[PDB]
């Protein structure tokens, strides 16, 4: 992440390639290992006859207890339970009532044991790639970055102070706030930037149909962050998972309530936690339920206010960095003069002024692109609130 | 969005916050462009008119 | 589509072109008179860079471009004065004109003739008209015409100030960041005659200005950060006068024409010392110029400061030499001691407290070697005066009760106990040296070679030692004392002491150790000349190794001496040197990777990178070379710690994949190595990847490989808080993975991270980047650690003592001259800023906030405020000057 | 009148800035990102290696025995017999998913141990009995006896001296002392409720239960009660209400009983019925015929409003036990359990912290002595001063529960 | 939950109705007052003239009798009710006892008619805060506040409104405990501070003072200019 000239210079040409050289040796390297390999045994006559006494249609099992004679019995998917016996080269250490096994279909014997396995609606939910760029690409909020970085990443990189004090880390974070104020924009620096893995959860993705499918992906949710890396988890549209947990009448409403009742059971409920984190975000906080928004199991609530005449001076800043500006602007033009407007207004005004410039086929852009600019995109919200009664 | 109670909905805001998030959420989308259209403009969320 | 009505330019300047060869010939005023209306129209049509579409450019050519074909050749009677108005006109559009081959083709309407000062219609825009097209010039027609050809046609001729004005036009129109577009001209043009091209262009930016230098200068050292050995031969020494001749900021001399010092010429840094002599004014630039000159990357200054001066303007010398060195003794005297540190913690090993009470009992560890480790407990905690009377008993009891290795040991322990020492560090040895032993002098007079180290003044030059080593008809007698005043004249190149211990090894006594040691005493010493050791190693060399097909004494100590009398130069004379002098079987040619790669400390030559890879790659080998491939990989691991980072990431991606992945021997016995070479900051990504192979121990190998790389995964310095991965490994560590073989190891890991509170800088990085050797120091250990069986005899001469060139800490200090001044410094996490608006934020962590004395860190440039501007070199360096102004109400 | 794009000036824009490295530049990071996928599919070294034992141990078993043990051995069925006739075998079998067979008992049996309702292994051609079985246990239960301390002693759960009094009375008193109620003529009450506001201390007081119990104690995770299947979560309730009378005195605990059941209703026909069906059977294994004997039930609740009367009645819970806020005397004992293992000014008073905290629980207590020590590590200190906590008040309290009345306060005064 | 009534109280005792009207006095433009040695002033922003309008029936600041004056905020339909009262009981003090009205008396009088407007049922409260400048006590130089909830107190430098955090931030930074002699410096403190306005436009501040022996004396928008100049006079010293 090392393209800092951030311009059209040489520089950027010499350190991409560089950065071409050392993987083409890596993509070289390795095609020199699996090339120059004479080595030929192909299991020492063990694992080749093992492969051949396994069943070529793998089959997967279920465990329902263990008769300890070498011949124990096992469920199928029908629940079909038959008397098998294990067929060897399998620890007996390692296999419990639960744990899938692995059978054959003309004697259904245990060959193996199936590891690791996990639904396929969680592993959707893992995330490979840093999405976006650092800290520093987002355009000055910095007294509330130095609030997440004390729960997120300073506990992770030194956890040398915390010690001498006995204290242990905030766990829960909830980001509010009015929209378009840079929430989604916090959790992806943060998932750039970090050293354990992460995890996303896009709202109402843990809603099911099937009665008990609601709560259960929840359990294997929390399972996965526990069994992998001391790593943290990403929830976000908290409000459409939370609104103060009343009865009423419809039975639909209520698998809908369960399951977000007993998340409150897997977040701070008995003993343990782990290390595992939770960020939360919403838009309005006054609807959610008042047992989530308790100390135990959030520490941080944090505002995203609307910015000042500022730190604006840096939104402005950052979303005009390659593109080619005049020198007739005044960027304190349309930041005095207006003072209402999210951040996110003023990346569609920098879209807006550069498509003003190839409307009136020009590359460079001078204030009156950004006349029209605000103009139109500020108009789509409403006149005003009332007349002049107060003075 | 609104209150919750025996009113409003919640299925409809349901539905309507992964419409909010498929192209807004942590995986911005290339390529696909989408069109509304429809009257009655000032009763319309304000979190996808952002 | 309003198209129509208004397409006054899409049809007069399509027909009055269209008639200029109805009008060329039989009229001879419409010749002239509407191509002048076409030529200044077109001009005009261009200028404002606020109409990139042109109503004509992209207009005319339409028929305009077989108009040209048939207008500019095939007039054939080209005057005066219409080759100024159809080149001028008719050169503008060729860019658009024409499609990607144009590349042959800038010159067959511009170059017929170039019509004047081309940059008269082309002044106030900045790169439309012509400047890309220059660009596009020296691109491609000037490289193929200078491959071979440099010396040639108009295509050089007035292309050379061709290139000069246009030069001089990027800082001209604007002073944008268009500064940095002069060396994107000056190195595509003439690129191996870059100097031809900068000379010109050094003496113009003399000219230019004397503000909008910096930006460029730290331009030229960022494409100085990687290159071809023949350019970075070349920009270095253009990056040499501009400080000294445009302006004279010249306290960047010193430290970074070391940067020019081994590529260009070792006399041409000595001309620059030279060049520090000459501009002695007045003190404050000078005493900092001098004092990275002695123990921050070079020593052996101290014999051309006792010219005619001798009063303070060359008494600097000593006062550089040992009092600053003094000075820095008061450091960890007067402010260590108030910081954090009594004379003995002794603690860590009492760290290891609440491990009784975890699973039951305790006091099961009964093992002797064991008691190595209990050593550094006293040895490693006690270094910058850990002085101890009487809390050496541990030493002196286990002196005097058995293990003549470990006598040794705690013999040498005592050179670290009092390091950078010559006021009474041979008193606190004598007492305990007159044992009338072998094991405990050898260990105590090569601890005397540590006390002195860095010193380098009359201690012993051959006063000690060399009486220690005439005393030899019998053990480390022979051996431990050459040893030590090669560690401490490391610093020095001088050539007397070297030839009394060169019948060392022209004597053919052969203990073996002793010979192997010989070669890494004198390699110590010396990095350039002395063809005469490389005839006085390979000697013995030809003699003994010839002679047997045996261990890695011969092969980890005796080429390594060759390598570190050759370190560090890009030259490729080195290899045709050292190679085709030991031309010999393979397991003598396991030396060809060492000499060839040891004189390749740090740059970009990916083309050595490759062949460091695609000659022994894996092929399987069935026990013969696995040796070569190991050492093979060995130098992949320098080359790789000073490209800035850049190769880093690189590093840790091909080798975290391709051998620890699909490896065998190269892999799991050997490759982790690289990370106890890479960096000694430590960060999370490479520091749990590497228990990932570690927490897996895979005891089916000789597990003491993996446990080299449990031993020097600990082999990052600045304390941290992975404590948490040695002591449960260690709760592992003490029944499981044995404590007869690295009950030592672990806590040899554990006590080393600790070593003091401070003290940490062991990494080969001054300044900013430059190396500071250091090297041949350090590489001797992680040579020495292949494999095993020198965990309990031979290579505990190297584990205690192997590197010790650590260079003080912090940057906290002022000097200014009483020493009373504290400062209000401002550290933070380290610079990005390359090229974005001026004036660039140096820094982003603005939190802490100390005034004196506190920390490095991993990636610190430290800045200062409250107007005393801080004047001295503006880089740092850890004995800043800090003068006193404020010029500013 | 605006419209400003025709193909020859698309022509125009592409050429005019920096032609010489546009693509240039551009190429390279696009077949980088193809070289980060050619580098991919070219390791492919995923390695889902499982199952296999190391292979130093099994060389014995798959030489012959293997071989041996694939024909000659059975793929026998287990299954349930009804019953049996006299002096034949007659037997009658079933399988409840397959169909139900009349057969024969093999050679290898004893025809004594063919007792009905056992589980026995049955051939898969002629579906001879072979081998008997032992008995079915639940394999769900076991999953959730706790078998396991968690670690809080009761002087961790200041401000409820009253609360726990009640609590030690029905729980702990009995199972050690179970003559007073004899030797008087009472019995003890068997179910207990906990509810109040939430993060008071609920789970707490179950936690340290769990430690000082010297009995069977059964965390019940309430959403395994829930169900796909129709029925199945009534039969789950039936074994944990049988083998608690096999055992004497185990400990049930049940928490957020909101979940699995709060209100029967019925007006738009239908909604939560299955729900319904595993919380009626929860009401007649704990009252109805049968009498359970020593079975104690603990529940703990936030909502306790929104319950089912027919839980409601004594007989099922017998005493209330809620949870309230600690006066002042509480908070006191609070702060100094929460603040004795940090680093601290050992002159600072807890008193003048208690007032500042008027309606407060014991978990925003413990928020404010974690946030106070993390203003010290804003600062570069290593003990926490009075001012510390200050400032830590008007963080957690301050910055949610008053904005209008701390700066336009003068109406108090 | 809870409020919707002047006579409920809270469960933690809170009116918060009472406090709502509070909440309606932050929507007005900010006026500030000091008091010195011998000058009292105050002034008050956001003119905003809109183009087509008389502006002498816009006017904020008003007298109640010959010396002491008047700055409001909230809405301006109830501070008419509030002036035109407290014009008849500092007049109607003045026929029952010969002397002049104090500045403390009329404030008491404020407070009070805001008092029992506030604890019947069906009587919104008057939404505004006033400000009561007067150096009428016998050469004495005062001034006090009111407050929605009807508590007269006395400051020594006041600011309301929109902004008022800011300002009384500010002033506390600023007002020296060297009395402001040579009045024309009391007169650019205030300036100083009216310079942080919502945007600081510079004409659209109206400053009046009184000179506690004349009448009150309305500044011209070329005096004004005048302060503002110098204002930026000894800004240059920053340089
Ligand atoms: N402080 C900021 N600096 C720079 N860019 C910002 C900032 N705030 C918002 N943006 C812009 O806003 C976009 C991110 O939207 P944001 O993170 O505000 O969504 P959100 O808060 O999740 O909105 P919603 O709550 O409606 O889902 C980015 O494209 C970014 O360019
Ligand atoms: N009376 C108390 N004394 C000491 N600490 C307390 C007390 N009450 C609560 N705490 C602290 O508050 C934290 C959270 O309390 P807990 O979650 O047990 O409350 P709860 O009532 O069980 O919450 P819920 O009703 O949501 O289940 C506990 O970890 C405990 O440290
Ligand atoms: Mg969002
Ligand atoms: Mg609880």
């Amino acid at each position: 992440p090392l393209v800092t000239p951030h311009t059209q210079c040489r520089l950027k040409l010499l350190k991409l390639e560089r950065i071409k050289d050392y993987l083409l040796m890596e993509e070289e390297f390795i095609r020199n290992q699996e090339q120059m390999k004479p080595l030929e045994e192909k299991q020492e006559e063990e694992r080749s006859k093992v492969d051949d006494l396994r069943g070529t249609p793998m089959s997967v099992g279920t465990l329902e207890e263990i008769i300890d004679d070498n011949h124990a019995i096992v469920s199928t998917s029908v629940g079909s339970e038959h008397y098998v016996s294990i067929l060897s080269f399998v620890d007996k250490d390692l296999l419990e009532p639960g744990c899938s096994v692995l059978l054959n279909h003309k004697v259904h014997a245990v060959i193996g044991v199936l590891m690791d396995d996990t639904d396929p609606l969680v592993t959707v939910m893992k995330v490979e790639k840093a999405p976006q760029e650092t800290y520093a690409d987002i355009g000055g909020l910095d007294n509330q970055i130095q609030e997440i970085k004390e729960s997120v990443e300073l506990p992770l990189t030194h956890p040398e102070y915390y010690e001498e004090m006995g204290i242990k880390p905030p766990k829960g974070v909830i980001l509010y706030g009015p929209p378009g104020t840079g929430k989604t924009l916090l959790a992806k620096a943060v998932a750039n930037q970090t050293s354990a893995t992460f995890l996303r959860v896009v709202g109402s993705e843990l809603i099911q149909k099937y009665l008990g499918d609601g709560p259960k992906l929840v359990r294997e949710l929390f399972r996965v962050a526990e069994e992998h890396a001391p790593s943290i988890v990403f929830i976000d549209e908290i409000d459409a998972i939370g609104t103060k947990r009343y009865d009423s009448n419809s039975g639909g409403e209520r698998e809908i309530q369960r399951t977000m009742l007993e998340l409150l059971n897997q977040l701070d409920g008995f003993d343990s936690r782990g290390d595992v984190k939770v960020i939360m975000a919403t838009n309005r906080i006054e609807t959610l339920d008042p047992a989530l928004i308790r100390p135990g199991r959030i520490d941080r609530k944090i505002e995203f206010p609307l910015p000042d005449e500022k730190t604006k001076k840096r939104i402005f800043q950052i979303h005009t960095s390659r593109m080619t500006l005049a020198d007739d602007v005044t960027l304190d033009d349309l930041i005095m003069a207006k003072d209402d407007l999210s951040g996110a207004d003023i990346k569609a005004i920098c879209t807006e002024a550069g498509l003003m410039a190839l409307r009136e086929r020009r590359m460079k852009v001078t204030n009156e692109d950004f006349k029209k600019s605000k103009e139109n995109v500020l108009y789509k919200k409403q006149e005003g609130t009332p007349e002049g009664l107060y003075l | 969005r609104l209150e919750g109670g025996s009113g409003g909905d919640s299925e409809v805001q349901r539905t309507m916050l992964e419409l909010l998030n498929q192209l807004d959420g942590f995986e911005a989308t290339k390529n696909i462009k989408v069109i509304m259209a429809t009257n009655r403009i000032d009763i319309l969320d304000s979190a996808l008119l952002r | 589509m309003e198209e129509g009505g208004r397409d006054k330019a899409p049809v007069q300047p399509q027909q009055s072109p269209a008639a200029a060869p109805g009008g060329t010939d039989e009229k001879p005023s419409g010749k002239e008179r509407r191509d002048a209306g076409d030529k200044d129209k077109e001009q005009e049509l261009s200028e404002e860079d606020k109409q990139l579409q042109d109503e004509l450019e992209m207009l005319v050519e339409r028929l305009g471009e077989k108009d040209t074909s048939l207008y500019r050749p095939a007039l054939e009677e080209l005057r005066r004065q219409i080759r100024s108005s159809t080149t001028s006109m008719t050169s503008v559009p060729k860019p658009l004109k024409f499609l990607r081959p144009h590349y042959g083709k800038l010159k067959e309407i511009y170059e017929n003739m170039a019509p004047g000062e081309n940059k008269r219609f082309a002044a106030d825009i900045i790169s439309v008209l012509a400047m890309t097209m220059s660009g596009e010039r020296e691109c491609l027609k000037y490289r193929l015409v200078g491959s071979q050809e440099e010396l040639a046609s108009w295509g050089h001729e007035y292309v050379r100030h061709l290139a000069g004005e246009v030069a001089k036009e990027w800082q001209e129109l604007d002073d944008a960041e268009k500064v940095q577009r002069e060396p994107l001209l000056t190195l595509v043009k003439e690129i191996v005659p870059y100097n031809m091209a900068h000379n010109a262009e050094h003496e113009a930016c003399d000219l230019l200005m004397e503000i909008e230098q910096v930006d460029m200068l730290e331009k030229d050292i960022d494409e100085n950060a990687y290159a071809k050995v023949c350019l970075y031969l070349t920009s270095c020494v253009n990056y040499v006068p501009e400080p000294e001749n445009s302006a004279l900021l010249r306290c960047a001399l010193g430290v970074f024409r070391k940067f020019s010092r081994f590529p260009e010429a070792l006399r041409l840094a000595l001309m620059l010392n030279d060049m520090e002599l000459v501009e002695d004014i007045f003190t404050s630039c000078k005493d900092v110029v001098v004092q990275k000159q002695m123990a921050f990357m070079l020593g052996r200054h101290g014999v051309f400061l006792e010219l005619s001066e001798d009063v303070e303007e060359y008494e600097d010398l000593t006062e550089i030499m040992s009092n600053v060195q003094l000075n820095s003794n008061f450091l960890a005297l007067a402010r260590e001691l108030d910081i954090m540190e009594p004379k003995v913690p002794d603690d860590i090993y009492k760290t290891h407290l609440e491990n009784n009470r975890f699973g039951g009992s305790g006091s099961q560890v009964d093992s002797a070697r064991m008691n190595l480790a209990s050593s550094f407990v006293n040895g490693f905690v006690n270094a910058a005066f850990g002085q101890d009377k009487l809390l050496t008993d541990d030493g002196n009891k286990w002196l005097y009760k058995n293990k003549d290795h470990g006598m040794l040991s705690a013999a040498a322990s005592l050179g670290m106990i009092l390091l950078w020492d010559v006021d009474g560090g041979l008193t606190q040895i004598d007492k305990y040296l007159y044992s009338s032993e072998d094991y405990i002098k050898s260990g105590a007079l090569l601890a005397c070679g540590i006390v002195n180290s860095g010193v380098r003044n009359e201690c012993d030059p051959a006063l000690a030692l060399l009486s220690d080593y005439v005393l030899h008809n019998s053990n480390t007698m022979r051996l431990g004392s050459i040893f030590g005043l090669g560690l401490a004249y490391a610093g020095s190149n001088r050539e007397d002491v070297l030839t009394l211990l060169l019948p060392v090894m022209g004597d053919s006594k052969s203990s073996m150790e002793v010979a192997g040691v010989t070669a890494l005493a004198c390699g110590m010493i010396a990095v350039g000349s002395c063809n005469g050791d490389v005839t006085s190693t390979i000697l013995q060399t030809i003699m003994e190794k010839s002679e047997t097909e045996l261990k890695d004494t011969y092969a980890r100590w005796l080429p390594l001496g060759l390598g570190l009398n050759h370190l560090g130069k890009g030259e490729a004379i080195e290899a045709i040197l050292a190679a085709l002098e030991v031309v010999s079987e393979p397991f003598r040619s396991f030396a060809n990777t060492l000499v060839d790669v040891c004189a390749y400390a740090g740059s970009g030559n990916v083309l050595k990178v490759q062949q460091l890879l695609h000659i022994c790659s894996e092929h399987f080998d069935s026990k013969e070379k696995e040796e070569d491939k190991d050492k093979k990989e060995k130098k992949d691991k320098d080359k790789k710690e000073a490209p800035a980072d850049m190769g880093a990431h690189q590093g840790v991606a091909v080798l975290g994949i391709a051998l620890i992945a699909m490896g065998e021997e190269i892999g799991a016995e050997m490759a982790l190595r690289t990370f106890g070479h890479l960096l000694r900051y430590g960060e999370p990504t490479l520091r749990r990847a590497v228990p990932l192979a570690l927490a897996l121990i895979s005891v089916s190998n000789p597990r003491l490989n993996i446990l080299d790389t449990l031993s020097k995964f600990s082999h990052d310095a600045d304390p941290e808080v992975s404590y948490n991965s040695i002591f449960a490994m260690g709760m592992v560590g003490s029944g499981t993975n044995n404590a007869r073989l690295a009950a030592m190891l672990r806590q040899l890991a554990q006590y080393h991270a600790k070593d003091p509170n401070n003290l940490f800088m062991v990494r080969l990085a001054q300044g900013l980047t430059h190396l500071g050797k250091g090297t041949l120091t350090l590489c001797p250990y992680h040579s020495d650690r292949q494999l095993m069986s020198q965990v309990a005899v031979a290579g505990l001469l190297t584990v205690l003592v192997s590197f010790l060139d650590v260079r003080n800490i912090i940057l906290g200090k002022s000097h200014y001259v009483l020493y009373g001044l504290v400062a209000a410094m401002q550290p933070r996490m380290l610079v990005t800023f390359d090229e974005e608006l001026r004036p660039l934020p140096v820094s982003v962590r603005v939190g802490q906030a100390v005034d004196v004395v506190g920390q490095a860190g991993k990636p610190k440039t430290i800045t200062g405020f409250q107007t005393h501007t801080t004047p001295v070199l503006l880089a740092h360096g850890e004995r800043a000057e800090l003068a006193t102004e404020e010029f500013l109400p | 009148p605006i419209r400003a794009l025709d193909e020859g000036d698309i022509a125009l824009l592409k050429t005019y800035g920096q032609s010489t490295y546009s693509r240039q530049i551009k190429q390279v990071e696009d077949d980088i990102q193809q070289l980060l996928k050619k580098i991919n599919e070219l390791t492919g070294i995923k390695e889902s290696d499982t199952g296999l034992a190391p292979p130093a141990l099994w060389d014995l078993a798959a030489d012959k025995q293997t071989l041996q043990s694939e024909q000659p051995l059975q793929v026998a069925r287990c299954t349930k017999i009804i019953n049996a006739d006299s002096e034949d075998p007659k037997y009658i079998i079933n399988v409840k998913q397959f169909a139900k067979f009349v057969v024969d008992l093999s050679d290898q049996v004893a025809p004594t141990d063919i007792e009905e309702g056992m589980r026995v292994g049955v051939d898969r051609n002629k579906y001879q009995i072979h081998i008997p079985l032992p008995p079915k246990i639940d394999p769900t239960v076991t999953m959730m006896q706790v078998e396991e301390k968690p670690d809080v002693t009761y002087s961790d759960v200041g401000g409820c001296k009253e609360q726990i009094e009640k609590l030690r009375e029905v729980v702990e008193t009995p199972l050690l002392h179970p003559e007073r109620f004899v030797n008087l003529g009472i019995e003890p009450p068997k179910g207990v409720l906990l509810f109040g506001p939430p993060g008071t201390g609920k789970t707490l007081c179950a936690r340290a239960v769990a430690n000082r119990t010297d009995a069977c104690f059964i965390r019940v995770i309430g959403s395994e009660l829930v169900q796909k299947y129709v029925g199945e979560g009534a039969r789950m309730v039936r074994e944990l209400f049988e083998m608690a009378r096999t055992k004497k005195a185990c400990l049930i605990f049940f928490d957020e009983i909101d979940a699995i059941g709060g209100a029967r209703f019925d007006d738009g026909a239908g909604g939560d019925n299955e729900v319904q069906r595993t919380m009626l059977e929860l009401i007649n294994q704990l009252d109805g015929f049968d009498p359970r004997g020593n079975i104690k039930v603990l529940m703990a609740t936030n909502r306790p409003d929104t319950l089912d009367p027919a839980l409601m009645r004594p007989g099922r819970l017998d005493r209330k036990i809620e949870f309230s806020l600690p006066d002042l005397e509480g908070r006191t004992h609070i702060f100094k359990i929460h603040a004795r293992s940090m680093s601290v000014e050992r002159d600072i008073r807890f008193e003048l912290l208690a007032r500042l905290c008027p309606n407060s629980t014991g978990a925003e207590i413990r928020s404010v002595c974690t946030e106070a020590g993390m203003f010290a590590i804003r600062a570069r200190r290593k003990i926490a001063t009075e001012k510390d906590f200050l400032e830590a008040v008007n963080k957690v309290i301050k910055s949610y529960a008053k904005f209008s009345a701390t700066p336009r306060y003068m109406t108090y005064n | 939950s809870y409020d919707r009534a002047i006579t409920v109280f809270s469960p933690d005792g809170h009116l918060f109705q009472v406090e709502y009207a509070q909440e309606a006095v932050k929507k007005g433009s900010t006026a500030v007052g000091v008091r010195g040695r011998d000058i009292v002033v105050l002034g008050v922003e956001k003119k905003s003239v809109a183009k087509l309008q008389d502006e002498r029936t816009v006017r904020k600041i008003c007298a109640l009798d010959d010396n002491v004056c008047m700055a409001f905020a909230g809405l301006t339909a109830d501070a008419r009710i509030v002036i035109n009262r407290a014009r008849v009981e500092c007049q109607s003090h003045r026929l029952t006892v010969e002397d002049p009205v104090t500045v403390e008396y009329i404030t008491r009088y404020i407070a009070s008619l805001k008092q029992r407007y506030t604890q019947s049922n069906g009587r919104r409260p008057f939404g505004i805060s006033a400000l009561i400048v007067g150096f009428d006590f016998d050469g004495t130089p005062r001034l006090y506040q009111t407050d929605p909830s009807g508590t007269y107190h006395a400051w020594k430098a006041n600011a309301i409104g929109r902004g008022a955090k800011s300002v009384r931030e500010f002033l506390e930074k600023n007002y020296t405990d060297e009395a402001i002699e040579t009045d024309d410096l009391t007169i650019k403190l205030v300036i100083k501070a009216l310079l942080e306005v919502v945007q600081s436009g510079g004409k659209n501040i109206e400053l009046a003072v009184m000179r506690r022996d004349q009448s009150l004396k309305i500044l011209n928008p070329e005096e004004i200019e005048k302060y503002v100049a110098e204002i930026e006079k000894e800004k240059e010293e920053n340089e």
